[PDB]
């Protein structure tokens, strides 16, 4: 019962993910290293091997999110998605940080021992950090509140779990989960860092006569934790979380690539929808190229491809049920844009 | 069609998964957006439910008011949850949640899709476990709502931008045919002036507008 | 006194001042003597206009009794420079510079209201020192009145010749006359 | 009265004015009289806009029938002293102190409008006082005459003495005039079909 | 931990987790130790007044 | 927990490739794998 | 009355409106509408049950 590599992981996730090496290198060394602290759970030696937690960092549409999902894919342990913005301070009605172990221990069937060895990954963290602080004096519920109850979750705590759907009160009904084990992926579209990053790179001495004069992936690839404490991390938060994955943005070849080398590419998956229906679909070189111009040009990123694709085949796709002998179907540039319509071929 | 085309495969056995591709209706008042969706769920013997997004705004326990969602489909449902995960979620006046930044960011986790944990037949109490778990992939959901403002968004954007001085076109009389022909022109920039969330907009990737 | 204006967003309510909302519209208004600080308002003013969308029309407009004319050329080298169309209205009048700066628009973007009165006239100016620093701004002038017509007649599409002979002195005209005379392409009577 | 515009921002909505606005795309504006307040603002700016980006460009506009020489020359130096290559561009005229900061900018990068014109003459002076003092006066202005007309033909190009004949009186110029004179590098007819930027 | 009637928690589930360790001998978790993490997390913000209840 | 980021980083490479590596029985870590100016030396045996 | 009321405006021809207009829930529940209801607390389902709507 030989362990996966992480070049099989790493092959795993290209086949859904293009163009994020770093990340992807990360999370497979991390994964092959959770699987290897948990077989030695007896571990007789003089050491504990202690979890290295994750931090991912790229814009929208970068391919965060997916690559969480490209994980309980092939993931065995109990593997959960969160969202940090509904968290709030405990005593607050907003949320609390113990549902996200309750989320966790439904993926495991409610076996405790089954979550422990668990992966967690927490989306919209950027949410939390004190972006325009303006000191809380009264109070500070959605950001600092959340994050300082993170930090024994993360670092390793009993926590208490209500049963299902539930929130926390002198009830007894409590079954408490240990998150020693559990690995924690952060990750978030933190936006204005670059801007924090170029400050200290170019941070200069003045701006008169005797002042000295001194890529936005290839920036981000520099970052270090005192950027990530002027934008609003706890240093405490850090720590926590001490490896750190940069995601570069999707360029105009990178989405052309995205809509056909994936397993589930937008273009496979209408393929697949006409030929269910006994028709053929095939998409030109240059109307992939057209769309992610149009994407591109939306600001929409890969998310907007869908709905390129969509408006192009609307229709298309209401007359062909109804249409009979046509075996192929053929869009082209012009296509696109509108100017005309897909080629039909009839057999 | 489509996306009950892939229920009705849902092996499919190739290396290829059919994501769900949601619906954005826009429209004004008393148009026919409720409608639409009844008719169809009459034509289609699936559950239809509906729900109201301003409702939500609190943004307090909004897993537990989605959640909710779910269950009154459950109900219509008979408590099947193959038959619940075909039917049809209407959800109303998205636009006023826009400006509720978390409301939005919970609505797309169930829109993406996500198990739910209902609770089976009421019940005075009962085990997590038997709980029944539902996916929301494979249901089909709806937005629909009233974006007033943004059809001044696209003329803007589209036509000059102009409004107040003399050549400025202002020549409005309540008409209607302008707005119409507008909101056809709808993209996902103007959608984003008028608050809506990226990632929001992104699983809706269908716009249909009355 | 400036009135401020309430404008509704999306979601934040955002207070303008009435001509600073005007020129989120691309609209600017040319009042007043011509002179090098209020000119260069308005060239601050396109150039912004430029910078943020150069494919949509910008609107002009003018109610003044004339002034330097530097100024004014620097403003109408500026709306012959940028991508934008530049439209002229006149609203009160348009004095020689007001009307060279009103003829300068954008073909088909010249408009003018009813009521409006348009004057044209030789340029002025005056020294007083030795001879030949008097013969030297003599020909300056002289030059910049030979291609001030040169202009006129360029965009009123008339003869030179005939610029010149109604510029020799005051020449006063309605929105009517400066419609046949090649000034204004149309006047707004109504909406 | 300036008006304020609204800058779409990361973090939201800013306000700014207009003069500000530009300024932050690498733009200042010399109108009026050359004195030592605007000098010292425009100073302010350039050392400012050096720190912020010293390797864009920076384009100033030139629109002014000149003033007092010291003020220019703290304008003159600074852009001399600094990284960045100051653009300078004539709307409406440039008098002597507003044509030696024209030909000052950076070689190439010197414009000029089409219905511009650029006039130069020597300084302008004097002084009541003592025959003593009134030498002393006289030999400074007559050494910053010198000094300009040097600067003047190294920036221009032309003859020592081409210059000191032109300048004893007001010579007036125009945009083709100034190219062939070369105070200015090219003319700025259209932004779409000459892409100098 | 919350203040005695809020959703969070409440004080005395700390001594449940030492009963819990002790399996339910009370004699002998009065002599038990308590370590309470985070404690500079319970503050208020610099304030005597106390405009509002800190729960927290 | 610094000292934790800086090992994961200078090893991050070496722990994707080492298990598809055969035949190493030794890996050294040198002061100017931390630089980043030289990669670990690895021992055949 | 926020749904129906749009104030009163400052100038001479401007209506302006006292207390005694105020036009308190006497006349003022037939305009209601379901969005109204939904407001109060009630679920839009609820009410399109309910079409008739007597009024007191
Ligand atoms: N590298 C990629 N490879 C393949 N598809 C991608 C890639 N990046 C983005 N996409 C597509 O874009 C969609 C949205 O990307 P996500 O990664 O989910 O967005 P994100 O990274 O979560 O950013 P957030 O969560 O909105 S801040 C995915 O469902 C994919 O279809
Ligand atoms: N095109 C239509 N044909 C028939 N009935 C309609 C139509 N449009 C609206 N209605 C009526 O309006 C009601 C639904 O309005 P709806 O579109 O749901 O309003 P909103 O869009 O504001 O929710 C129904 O009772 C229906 O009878
Ligand atoms: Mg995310």
């Amino acid at each position: 019962s030989a362990l996966p590599t992480p070049h099989e992981i790493r092959n795993h996730l290209d086949d859904y993910v293009i163009g994020q090496e770093q990340a992807k290198k990360v999370l497979a060394v991390a994964v092959y290293n959770h699987y290897k602290r948990l077989r030695n759970g007896d571990t007789s030696n003089g050491v504990e091997l202690g979890k290295s937690n994750i931090l991912l960092i790229g814009p929208t549409g970068s391919g965060k999110t997916l690559l969480a999902e490209t994980l309980a894919r092939l993931l065995d342990v109990p593997f959960t998605m969160a969202d940090a913005t509904t968290l709030t301070e405990a005593g607050y009605v907003g949320e609390d940080v113990e549902n996200i172990i309750q989320k966790l221990l439904q993926k495991s069937d409610y076996d405790v021992q089954k979550a422990q060895r668990g992966i967690v990954y927490i989306d919209e963290i950027d949410k939390i950090s004190r972006k325009s602080d303006n000191p809380s004096i009264t109070r500070d519920v959605s950001g600092e509140g959340v994050q300082q109850a993170l930090l024994k979750l993360i670092e390793g705590t009993v926590a208490a779990v209500p049963p299902q759907g539930g929130r926390k009160h002198p009830q007894q009904e409590f079954l408490q989960v240990d998150t020693s084990k559990i690995l924690f992926i952060c990750g978030g579209a933190f936006a204005g860092l670059d801007k924090v990053i170029s400050h200290r790179v170019e941070t200069g001495s003045g701006i008169g006569f005797g002042a000295t004069v001194k890529s936005e992936g290839e920036l981000l690839a520099q970052v270090e934790p005192e950027d990530l404490i002027k934008f609003g991390l706890i240093p405490e938060f850090i720590g926590r979380l001490p490896v750190v994955a940069t995601l570069n943005e999707l360029s105009e070849e990178a989405l052309i690539q995205i809509l056909k080398e994936p397993k589930n590419a937008l273009t496979k998956q209408y393929q697949a929808l006409f030929n269910l229906e006994g028709v053929d679909l095939e998409f030109r070189d240059e109307a992939l190229d057209a769309i992610a111009k149009k994407a591109m040009a939306r600001k929409t990123g890969a998310r907007g491809l869908r709905s390129i694709v969509e408006a192009a085949l609307l229709d298309t796709m209401y007359d062909l049920p109804s249409m009979e002998d046509v075996e192929k179907v053929v869009i082209d540039e012009s296509v696109i844009d509108g100017q005309s319509e897909p080629l039909l071929i009839y057999g | 069609y489509n996306h009950y085309k892939r229920l009705r495969n849902g092996d499919t056995s190739n290396g290829v998964e059919l994501g769900k591709s949601n619906i954005l209706l826009i429209g004004p008042t008393g148009s026919g957006k409720t409608l639409l969706a009844e008719t169809l769920a009459r034509l289609l013997d699936v559950p239809f439910t509906m729900a109201d997004a301003t409702t939500l705004t609190e943004a307090g326990y909004v897993g537990e008011d989605v959640e909710n969602i779910i269950q009154k489909l459950l109900q219509k449902s008979d408590y099947d949850v193959q038959k619940a995960q075909r039917g049809i979620v209407y959800i109303d006046e998205i636009d006023k949640i826009s400006r509720g930044e978390g409301v939005q960011q919970a609505l797309l986790k169930l829109i993406e899709g996500t198990v739910a944990a209902v609770p089976p037949q009421g019940g005075r109490k009962h085990p997590q476990q038997e709980f029944l778990q539902v996916d929301t992939s494979k249901i089909l959901f709806i937005c629909g709502g009233a974006f007033a403002g943004l059809d001044k968004v696209i003329s803007h954007r589209v036509e000059t931008g102009s409004g107040i001085g003399f050549g400025a076109t202002v020549k409005a009389k309540s008409d209607k045919a302008s707005e119409g022909e507008l909101l056809a022109q709808v993209e996902p920039e103007d959608l984003i002036k008028f608050g809506l969330i990226p990632e929001f907009i992104g699983r809706l990737p269908v716009v249909a507008t009355l | 006194l400036v009135p401020m204006v309430i404008e509704q967003t999306s979601r934040g309510e955002r207070s303008f001042d009435i001509y600073s909302r005007l020129l989120k519209e691309r609209v600017i208004f040319l009042t007043g003597q011509v002179e090098d600080h209020m000119a260069n308002l308005i060239v601050a003013q396109m150039l912004f206009l430029e910078a943020e969308n150069p494919e949509k029309d910008i609107y002009l407009y003018i109610n003044s009794p004339g002034g330097v004319i530097t100024a004014g050329m620097s403003i109408y080298d500026t709306m012959q420079f940028i991508k934008p169309d530049v439209s002229t209205i006149c609203m009160g009048q348009a004095a020689s510079m007001g009307a060279f700066l009103l003829t300068a628009g954008a073909k088909g973007k010249r408009f003018c209201l009813p009521n409006s009165r348009v004057m044209i006239h030789q340029p002025l100016g005056g020294y007083q020192g030795q001879a030949t620093d008097i013969e030297i701004h003599a020909r300056e002038i002289l030059k910049v009145k030979g291609r001030m017509n040169e202009l006129m007649a360029l965009h009123t599409g008339q003869s030179l010749e005939q610029i010149e002979r109604d510029t020799e002195r005051d020449r006063f005209l309605s929105a009517p006359e400066a419609v046949e005379y090649g000034l204004v392409d149309s006047i707004l009577t109504h909406r």
